[PDB]
């Protein structure tokens, strides 16, 4: 009951994917061949974990998880990897022919002759589970799978499902890393697709976790490697109180309720800490004081944005560890006095706490060390428009031109859907910027 | 014998439920298998008034125990005195509420509410004269709330001629857990000022204070919160399970209390409240001047700020009935202002030999003062504050409700506060 499905689409959906499910089963005390010596309730049971593994009468732990790209390169290293045995072949699905990069390939010419397929094996996760919650979908913007395939996914999903929650982890691109021109075509486009489909978002700027990566932990040049075991920690703290349980846990839907005012309005800003070498951590035990305060400065966001420059409509803070409300609570009296938050008029200030109390964990041969607590702070600031706003002066230069544009269009797709989805990312950021105006 | 049937329904309601029965058991000498154990046969005189009594001479609580998820009461069976309620009385769903008004009392609520009626009707049924019955939830949720009021209308429906009571958490941004516990607890106030008869007032932001400031409680908890709560529902249910002749039954109590039908929002408060000094024994001044001060109040409104229509107030133990008269008759002489002139003799007086587990002496204050219109300000303060932008309805409009409905709440307590003040007034 109250279980959970992933999906990841593309490249950068599935890698992150592997750090996910690797960084879940060393939490759990799951081994790669998906056995869990603790878990006493043989070939089922309604353990905080189910939710998203579920168990086979051999005593295997297996993911509610669907691997989707259009070629097979990535996905064929998750079927010869250390964690082959966790997942069953039909979990894993590949093409011959990838998107190239082009939002139209992956949502039409290539998509579509896979989507089928897709469809049936989420269904047949669906079919083993008492209580349903909903999907969490991994995809970059910038591929053409994971722009265009996560977006008819997505439209499929709604149809398929009705209004059973869908929620995003979204790779923003970043120059540093990015392998297309057209990424902020494909961004745009995708966004505008899965904007009515989407119940809630966690954007994650790959320049913000790549300057994160270089600052905080001493990497020269960060690889997906890198990047991906961060984004995997932050991901593991939202989707801690799913799977684990607690007198001081609270659900993520609770969280979800403060976060999204207005259905269009579900982009929450999440910011991470601590993130440290071993060589650091060696010396320090960071407080709740100190974890907490590191929440607040921009530069441990998952998003480049100022939200001093904005407001904020919501904050929730995820604690994970060694921690007690009492130092949370004068944690954050110091930083009430001490910080610039303002809120809208129509919201509360208050700030929503939960705490897990299984301290995190790391994968061995990593770089962040393994600390006693940490959080994740998840906050509903106007500031992250700033990141559309980004993508959509990019969109304007080459569209402007229709730059690459004949690369749809030779696909099947029109100059008006381009019109309409930039129409829609303009209408957004406006409302951004009403939400945010006082009231009279 | 007249029997009272007691509902418990969500997180906040099943907790503190449990605490209240964890009390009074011990109170008639109940130990957690159902048997009896005491020492005085006053234990027993009116237990048929919230026990049955099954085969062997064990004592079942008539109470059912409500919630659309499975967690709280999973732990309340598995609690100290879990194993005391009957198996067939816990009623429970699985997709939760989302604290949801709209949830508990139109989609979700609605599937399970039948079934709950089925255990609510085989209870009635083996009362010899059931009185009425008695609702522990919450306001800021969603299965207490939406669900809660739910039952309690189609109650109403089934037994009209029933006295509905109920101890209603109020929700406060300084204790939540959600912003949209003003809508929740808007659109529920209206229900309960249609279909109740006597709603104690508890409100988080007095327990909170009273735990901080007056226990000294530097973190408090739900817990501790409950604990508060459990012994403010054993004192103001005294008069139902011990013999005695003021206010003895829950009509009774509602035509002393209640001189206009929707003024039926009570303030409750106990006495002694004090940090760990602990073994000193309390004197009937103390505990009257105690009592009525503010800060010993629940409903986190200034008594000062109106005045007082009817007041009951119960003391338990072994104490000077002379005193006490001398006492309360000093209270209500020397502030008469803050009582209504033209209710004669508003201020009742009970004394039940029986004190509680810990204590020698206590006292229970139960008040219908005009001054709680500012808990329902504040309510209306922060449901305007939102519904303005109608930021967080579409949590609401997805499940079907229209704005319309959430307009009708708004204008309907912002009725109750000038019904209110009308009377402050007068
Ligand atoms: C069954 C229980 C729960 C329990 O406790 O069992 C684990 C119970 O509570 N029953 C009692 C009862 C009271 C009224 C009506 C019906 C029953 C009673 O008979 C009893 O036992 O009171 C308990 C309650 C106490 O905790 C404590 O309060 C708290 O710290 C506290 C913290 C948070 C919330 C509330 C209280 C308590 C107070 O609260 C009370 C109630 O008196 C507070 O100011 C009151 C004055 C008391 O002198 C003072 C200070 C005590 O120090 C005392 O030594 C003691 C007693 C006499 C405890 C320390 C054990
Ligand atoms: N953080 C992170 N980003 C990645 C990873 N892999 C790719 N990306 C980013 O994803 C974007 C490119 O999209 P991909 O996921 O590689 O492309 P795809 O979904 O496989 O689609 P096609 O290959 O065009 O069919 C660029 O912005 C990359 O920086 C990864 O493993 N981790
Ligand atoms: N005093 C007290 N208040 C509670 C408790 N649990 C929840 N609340 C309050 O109840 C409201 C949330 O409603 P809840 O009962 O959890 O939702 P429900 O299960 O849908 O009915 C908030 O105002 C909380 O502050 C509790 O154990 N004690
Ligand atoms: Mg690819
Ligand atoms: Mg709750």
């Amino acid at each position: 009951m109250r279980e959970c499905i992933s999906i990841h689409v593309g490249q950068a959906g599935v890698q992150i994917g592997n750090a996910c499910w690797e960084l879940y089963c060393l939490e759990h005390g799951i081994q790669p061949d998906g056995q869990m010596p603790s878990d006493k309730t043989i070939g089922g049971g309604d353990d905080s974990f189910n939710t998203f593994f579920s168990e086979t009468g051999a005593g295997k732990h297996v993911p509610r998880a669907v691997f989707v790209d259009l070629e097979p390169t990535v996905i064929d290293e998750v079927r010869t990897g250390t964690y082959r045995q966790l997942f069953h072949p039909e979990q894993l699905i590949t093409g011959k022919e990838d998107a190239a990069n082009n939002y139209a390939r992956g949502h039409y010419t290539i998509g579509k002759e896979i989507i089928d397929l897709v469809l049936d094996r989420i269904r047949k996760l669906a079919d083993q589970c008492t209580g349903l919650q909903g999907f969490l979908v991994f995809h970059s913007f910038g591929g053409g799978t994971g722009s265009g395939f996560t977006s008819l996914l997505m439209e499929r999903l709604s149809v398929d499902y009705g209004k059973k929650s869908k929620l995003e982890f979204s790779i923003y691109p970043a120059p540093q890393v990015s392998t297309a021109v057209v990424e902020p075509y494909n961004s745009i486009l995708t966004t505008h697709t899965t904007l009515e489909h989407s119940d809630c978002a966690f954007m994650v700027d790959n320049e913000a976790i790549y300057d994160i990566c270089r600052r905080n932990l001493d990497i020269e040049r960060p690889t997906y490697t890198n990047l991906n075991r961060l984004i995997s920690q932050i991901v593991s703290s939202i989707t801690a109180s799913l799977r684990f349980d607690g007198a001081l846990n609270v659900d993520l839907t609770e969280f979800q309720t403060n976060l999204v005012p207005y259905p269009r309005i579900h982009f929450p800003l999440a910011t991470y800490a601590p993130v440290i070498s071993a060589e650091k951590a060696y010396h320090e035990q960071l407080s709740v004081a100190e974890i907490t305060n590191a929440c607040f400065e921009p530069a441990n966001q998952m998003v480049k944005c100022d939200p001093r420059h904005g407001k904020y409509m919501a904050c929730c803070l995820l604690y994970r560890g060694d921690v007690v409300p009492k130092d949370v609570n004068a944690a954050i009296a110091t930083i009430k006095t001490k910080r610039s938050i303002q809120f809208v008029d129509w919201c509360p200030t208050g700030f929503k706490v939960g705490i897990n109390y299984q301290p995190p964990t790391v994968v061995p041969g990593g770089d962040l060390a393994k600390v006693q607590r940490a959080v994740c702070m998840l906050s509903n600031t106007t500031a992250i428009a700033e990141a559309w706003a980004r993508l959509d002066h990019k969109f304007d230069l080459m569209y402007a031109k229709r730059a690459f544009v004949h690369w749809y269009v030779g696909e099947g797709m029109e100059e008006g859907e381009f019109s309409e989805a930039r129409e829609d990312m303009a209408a957004l950021e406006k409302d951004y910027e009403e939400v945010g105006v006082d009231s009279v | 014998m007249r029997e009272i049937v007691h509902i418990q329904a969500g997180q906040c309601g099943n907790q503190i439920g449990a605490k209240f029965w964890e009390v009074i058991s011990d109170e008639h000498g109940i130990d957690p298998t159902g048997s009896y154990h005491g020492d005085s046969d006053l234990q027993l005189e009116r237990i048929n008034v919230y026990y049955n009594e099954a085969t062997g001479n064990k004592y079942v609580p008539r109470a059912i125990l409500v919630d659309l998820e499975p967690g709280t009461m999973d732990s309340v069976r598995s609690g100290p005195f879990g194993q005391i309620f009957r198996p067939d009385n816990f009623v429970f769903g699985q997709s939760g509420a989302g604290n949801n008004w709209a949830k508990g009392h139109y989609t979700e609520g609605a599937e399970l509410v039948d079934s709950v009626l089925d255990v609510v009707r085989k209870e009635s049924e083996s009362c010899d004269c059931l009185q009425g019955f008695q609702l522990t939830h919450s306001l800021g949720g969603g299965t207490g709330s939406g669900m809660g009021t739910l039952l309690i209308s189609k109650i109403r429906e089934e037994y009209p001629d029933r006295i509905m009571n109920t101890f209603s958490v109020m929700p406060s941004p300084k204790v939540s857990d959600t912003v949209v516990e003003p809508y929740n607890a808007t659109l529920s106030v209206h229900q309960l000022v249609e279909n109740t008869d006597e709603t104690y007032c508890i409100d988080n932001e007095a327990l909170y204070d009273i735990c901080f400031r007056t226990l000294k409680l530097t973190t408090p908890t739900y817990g501790d919160l409950n604990h508060l709560v459990s012994a403010t529902m054993s004192g103001v249910t005294t008069c139902l399970r011990f013999p005695g002749q003021l206010n003895a039954d829950l009509r009774k109590l509602a035509v002393n209390m209640v001189p206009f039908p929707r003024l039926h929002f009570f303030m409750p408060g106990f006495a002694p409240l004090t940090s760990r000094q602990q073994y000193r024994a309390l004197t009937v001044p103390e505990l009257t001047q105690q009592m009525f001060d503010s800060k010993n109040m629940m409903a986190a409104c200034d008594p000062r700020h109106g005045r007082y229509l009817t007041v009951a107030a119960i003391f338990r133990g072994r104490m000077s009935m002379k005193e006490v008269d001398e006492q309360m008759l000093n209270v209500q002489n020397k502030n008469s202002s803050y009582f209504v002139e033209w209710i004669p003799n508003n201020v009742k007086t009970a004394v039940c030999d029986i004190p509680p587990r810990g204590l020698k002496m206590s006292a229970t204050f139960i008040g219908n003062s005009t001054a709680i219109q500012e808990l329902f300000k504040r309510i209306s303060e922060q449901f305007t504050a939102m519904f303005r932008r109608k930021a967080f309805l579409h949590w609401y409009t997805g499940e079907g409700m229209d704005e319309m409905e959430f307009t009708e709440a708004e204008s309907n307590m912002n009725d109750l506060v000038s019904e209110y003040q009308q009377y402050q007034d007068a």
